[PDB]
């Protein structure tokens, strides 16, 4: 029943970043170089197209805890967003609000909790929301 | 029911015959996890020091080798900053008879002799093959800074 520790689980995680995946319409590193803990990191979603966020790429940021990946990350958007899940004035991502974080499982990765928030950017309530001015990004 | 005959008898090789200059304890969640720690080598610019490192059985070991990383920040050719190791049997010379013992001494020994002049070394092996002598003076700094606590 072999559990790969938080540490080496992020290794993987860090290296299939830098090789990317898929489309590249998501895309994951290291925030800090240096961070041994790799704790951190640089989440990238590209705005999917025909819905309100396309042609935008939204910078998060993604807090592996010390009990991730069997607890899920914290997620939130530094380019601001209008999107159902998302606090419209921190850019926090609450868990609840969005399944993949609600309904979190070990064999998820930061790739996994990207590539759905892009998904629900597709939703009907969502691909319709007016999004604020292209560049601003909420603070800390 | 639990592990390979081969992983207990290891496992209780170490908590049992230790080997010098190294601590090796296991995970209190995970049979695969260890916590160790290499005392910085005899005469090296990490004597006096102590290094925390990681060691990780895979599931398919022995044929896969063992996950090891350092956890305290060196300065050192073959340790890149997130405390990644280059160490050949790690990966291309890796083979079943050599066990976790085997790994771990080799690694002190590379604390004991760098190999600035390997291909995918750091940046710190620029200044170890140009300026020994800082490089060393640094490795003993970041062993100050890092290691002696």
């Amino acid at each position: 029943g072999v559990k790969v520790p938080r540490n080496f689980r992020l290794l993987e995680e860090l290296e299939e970043g830098q090789k990317g995946v898929g489309d590249g319409t998501v895309s994951w590193g290291l925030e800090d170089d240096e961070d041994m803990t790799l704790t951190r990191w640089t989440g990238m979603i590209i705005g999917p197209p025909r819905t309100n966020y396309e042609n935008r790429i939204y910078s998060l940021k993604v807090e592996c805890g010390p009990k991730y990946p069997e607890a899920p990350p914290s997620v939130r958007f530094v380019t601001k967003i209008n999107m159902n899940g998302i606090n419209n004035s921190s850019g926090m991502v609450d868990a609840r609000s969005i399944p993949v974080l609600a309904k979190w499982q070990n064999s998820y990765s930061i790739k996994v909790v990207l590539q759905e928030l892009r998904r629900l950017m597709m939703s009907k309530e969502n691909m319709k929301l007016p999004q604020p001015p292209e560049g601003q990004t909420y603070n800390n | 029911a639990g592990l390979p005959r081969r992983i207990i008898k290891e496992t209780q090789r170490l908590l049992a015959e230790p080997v010098p200059g190294i601590k090796a304890e296991p995970d209190e969640s995970n049979a695969r996890y260890f916590h160790v720690v290499i005392a910085g080598p005899q005469d090296s610019p990490f004597e006096g020091g102590t290094f925390k490192l990681e060691l990780f059985l895979p599931e398919e070991y022995p044929m896969a080798a063992p996950k090891v990383r350092f956890m305290t920040k060196i300065y050192h050719p073959n340790v890149d900053k997130l405390g990644r190791i280059c160490l050949d049997i790690l990966k291309d010379k890796w083979s079943p008879a050599l066990q976790i013992r085997t790994v771990l001494l080799s690694i002190q020994a590379l604390l004991s002799a760098p190999n600035p002049d390997d291909p995918l070394a750091n940046d710190v092996a620029e200044q170890w093959k140009t300026n020994e002598a800082q490089a060393i003076e640094t490795a003993r700094a970041w062993t100050r800074l890092y290691a002696m606590n």
